[PDB]
């Protein structure tokens, strides 16, 4: 660790939520939940604050390892 | 995964908080705040522990912030 | 008590003897002014006592004046 | 504490002899002491309590 | 009358007699300033009334300091 | 009040600045006034930060 | 107008005098500076001369300092 | 304004005259003083005040 | 160190005579020696860990 | 390419790291901290590690800054 | 040329031989220093630099400090 | 320009250090470039920020 | 900046040596005036330069500071 | 032949009184020594104390770069 | 050790004068077994006076050097 | 008992043998304290 480190560390942090938008299967469940939503005609319910809670904590599960190998390996 | 981050916070609470009062008692004991060569650990005992908090406190809630932005939003 | 008392009492310590020297030899010579003998004496013990006095003192002014700087970076 | 116990006895001793030396040194040992002393705890409690308040400014 | 006043009056209430004493010594010595008896007299009071004077203040000083150091610390 | 004494022990020793019984008394007085006035100054201002900060809550 | 100026000025009324008083002195001892009668009377004119200048200095800038205290406060 | 800035300003030229006088040094001294907390004690109110306006501003848009 | 050590025997010396010109002049350079270091240092420090202040202060 | 990025921060890394050492070496010495051409050779040498962690930290965090808000909508 | 420039010369023009005279009494001085009818003279004239020397310094720092106050308010 | 002027009695003074009459003439110089280059940046940021908040204000 | 520094040393060039060798010298014969004058002398050039070198960095080094703050 | 302002300031002295090392020394080689003697202690005073205030002046200016 | 910069300009003034360091302390000896001697006696004051000189201009000068680098060191704050 | 520098050279007279041994002797002590004073000033 040094001084850069941290502006690596906090820049990328900065960062963080856009690729776990672009780069995770985040994207794909978001879009699942809405099609089925659409599907009923049901456009007002479920809100996406619900649609997109469920999804990001199924998410979790299948990221985790990746995650978990990484920082023990830095 | 939960129970392994219960592990991880209860690690991190009390490695604090037995620095803080490590810290406290170096200056009740007068052989240590009168002495040079004892003050000399006070000022980098005392100077790593506020780069700990400091830096523990801003990622996580950098983390916080990336769950609101896909959530609220 | 802490550090500062501790260097300060290896000069007391150190020199234990003439602490009673500068009372008995100064008891002699009020009792005969006059005499060289007592008095040529008398002048090494009050010159020792003085300059054991001046070191030990400004030795600890020296020392408080190291404390002092370290304890304001601690800010 | 015993500091500030016997750092106000040891004054009454010489201000009824102020020009005895061999408690002038007392003196100035132990008052050399308790300034350090005193200035080394004002700065601590004060460091943990701005810390206490930048915690709160990030939540915040 | 803060806690200053009582750390000065500590040296005041045991000398407090010091201040007569070399009061009365100017005026005997004054009449006959020739006198060898009462010159050695006046040469002790006024010296022992010097270091009082000079000590009641370098203490009242150290106090001053830390005091304000602290109040520093209210912001 | 605080404010009379000093201004007073001022009177006394502006009249014969030589007298060393007064200069003792004026370096007490005189230091009082210094860290109480110092003293008052701080405190407010915390108080009215605290007040300002609250807002910016909300504001 | 200005209260610093008051309380310079509350010694300038008191030795009001000194101003006058120190000027004139001198000016007698420059005619015979070896009659012992009059070298007395200027040393003492002289020694208070200078306490007065002193203490007039180191009280005007403690008040400045208080005053300078608080300005900052304002932000 | 003039009326303390002529008294800062012409004081010291009084003072160059005979920078080794003591009266002049302590009608100067007192002066000089006098004028540095005026400064400060007027830059920062100007600042409070201005301070609010863009608060204001700020608060709505 | 040493020269921690060696300033607390060249004091260690005088405290048995303080009145030998010759071992006077030694403790002087020690203690010399040994109060820039102890200030060299704490300056130091006190800069670094600043920086390391200044760099979180300023992301966040 | 953008993996440009790793030989610039691998590179300024290293050299940052070599120059907070030489600091701490320097003051070591028992006449690198006593001897006055020593000691202001030190100053030139402490002033630059100051500026240069400082210049890359607010330029890094614009630079994020504009990244930022291209991005968010 | 700005402001601290004139005011330093404002001191210059005032006492605006004092520093050839410097030069000239420590010339003659050189050459003959048993004499005491010149010492008299050269104390007086490098004390009087000196305070001219020592006033005009400490001034441009309370200006440039009132300054830099201000210039910090633009921010 | 103030640069010129101070680089300038830099320099000049390099050459005798303990000069009185050049140390008197480079104790105002540095004096007013510090002045000079801290009142100009402040104004700089001042503008920049000016424009960055109106290019947010019309999002 | 990295020139403010060196400006001085082209002027001091000899002084840095000359304080060597007059302190050789002395230690020879402390007792002889015309070698403790010329010391002083000396020496004493060698302090205010040394004290004035240190001043100037420190001012030059907070004109940079200051800027590269407000780039933020 | 770095020579600085106080060396400039102490070579009026030594330049001003040229011979009178040589005097001194070929003059112990006695109302001639006296007053030889007592000459030369003057100078050598006189000499020291210029150098300390001029030092002394400057390093107050010195100080206010800060 | 930790052999400063100060501890060489304190050695330079011994080593320059450490034959006479012990020269000093045998003349007393001498001195003090006959002080009626003139010969011994006025001898003897030579060397006492070039011993103190010798120690008051190594303590002067070991203090300077102690305050030019202590200013130096406060610029690093 | 003890003995310090003053009279490692105090008593070499009294131990080496009028008015010049207690003169010379007092005088030789003397000036040792002047030399050692000057160093004890400079501690700081």
């Amino acid at each position: 660790g040094n001084d850069i480190s941290l502006i690596a560390l906090l820049a990328f942090s900065t960062l963080l939520p856009f690729i776990i938008a672009s780069g995770t299967c985040f994207v794909k469940f978001s879009i699942v939940f809405v099609m089925v939503r659409n599907a009923l005609g049901l456009q007002q319910i479920p809100s996406n604050m619900t649609l997109n809670g469920v999804a990001l904590l199924l998410s979790m599960f299948v990221m985790w390892p990746i995650m978990h190998d990484a920082y023990v390996y830095f | 995964l939960d129970d392994r981050l219960l592990q991880a916070f209860s690690g991190s609470a009390i490695a604090t908080a037995v620095d803080k009062q490590t810290i406290t008692n170096r200056i009740e004991d007068p052989n240590l705040v009168t002495d040079p060569k004892e003050l000399a650990i006070s000022q980098e005992m005392i100077s790593d522990y506020n780069l700990y908090v400091s830096m523990v406190s801003t990622l996580t809630r950098k983390g916080v912030g990336a769950v609101e932005t896909l959530l609220r939003s | 008590s802490g550090y500062l008392d501790d260097v300060s009492a290896k000069f007391d310590t150190g020199v234990d003897n003439l602490q009673t020297q500068v009372t008995e030899a100064l008891d002699k010579l009020a009792a005969k002014p006059s005499d060289p003998a007592l008095l040529a004496a008398y002048q090494s013990k009050l010159s020792e006592y003085n300059l054991y006095r001046n070191a030990q003192s400004n030795t600890v002014k020296v020392f408080k004046d190291i404390d002092a700087a370290i304890i304001q970076n601690f800010r």
